[PDB]
């Protein structure tokens, strides 16, 4: 909608503000808006340049965010190489390769949750060692030859509809002492049912975990 | 090709 309306409608705006850790030096960052959280409307996932992780900020009510400020650049929506090769790769599980800065290649297994939203050229991926959302542009390291889909069990698109969704639910664990790990889910995966996309206090990564309560 | 480095925000915390 071109038009604007009196709520600031801050998604898919290229923002740029400083980042405080308690006395400690001021950066300088700046990204692209890509949700808000309906659960929780203080919240708005962001992407970082240069940064491959999706974090998680209550950008307006948080106290180590400075200047505030929104850019007048535009996100460079653009050319899907192939909306087939993409969603092709949704919701199965992936090796990506990565290499350290020795030359030692690794690789990681994860699974595709989605499309990423705002920059569409980009894949939502969570991995397994690392259970938390990134974004990478996947159509990259497949034509190169860094990342192997492999053949799984996954049908993918009662037969009617159950209230399945986890979305809002209040969540807590077993940390050794170190506080209480509380948090809120906030997303089901539209692909993988399963998988929700949850979200700490006291901290800003999203992770991406699967709940089933029993293996 | 992809780097861990530039996976995560390079400053930590």
């Amino acid at each position: 909608s071109p038009v604007s309306q009196p709520r600031r409608n801050i998604v898919g705006c290229r923002i740029q503000h400083g980042w405080k850790e308690g006395n400690g030096p001021v950066t300088q960052w700046k990204g692209t808006v890509l949700d808000q959280v309906p659960v929780n409307p203080s919240l708005y996932l962001i992407k970082y340049d240069g940064f491959d992780c999706v974090y998680g900020l209550e950008l307006n009510k948080d106290e180590r965010v400075s200047a505030l400020e929104v850019l007048p650049d535009r996100v460079a929506t653009s050319r899907i190489s192939d909306a087939h090769l993409a969603d092709t790769m949704i919701g199965k599980a992936v090796e990506h390769m990565f290499e350290t800065e020795d030359g030692s290649k690794d690789e990681w297994r994860g699974m595709v949750l989605a499309r990423a939203p705002v920059m569409n050229t980009w894949f939502y991926i969570t991995y397994e060692k690392d259970p938390v959302l990134y974004m990478y542009q996947l159509l990259d390291d497949y034509k190169e030859g860094d990342l192997r889909i492999m053949p799984d069990s996954n049908d993918s698109p009662e037969p009617g509809e159950v209230v399945d969704s986890l979305v809002g639910k209040q969540v807590e664990y077993a940390k050794e002492d170190g506080s209480k790990r509380t948090g809120m889910v906030i997303h089901q995966v539209e692909a993988k049912p399963s998988v929700y996309f949850i979200k700490f206090d006291d901290d800003f990564h999203i992770y991406v975990y699967d709940l089933v309560k029993t293996s | 090709a992809r780097t861990k480095q530039t996976a995560r925000k390079s400053t930590g915390g």
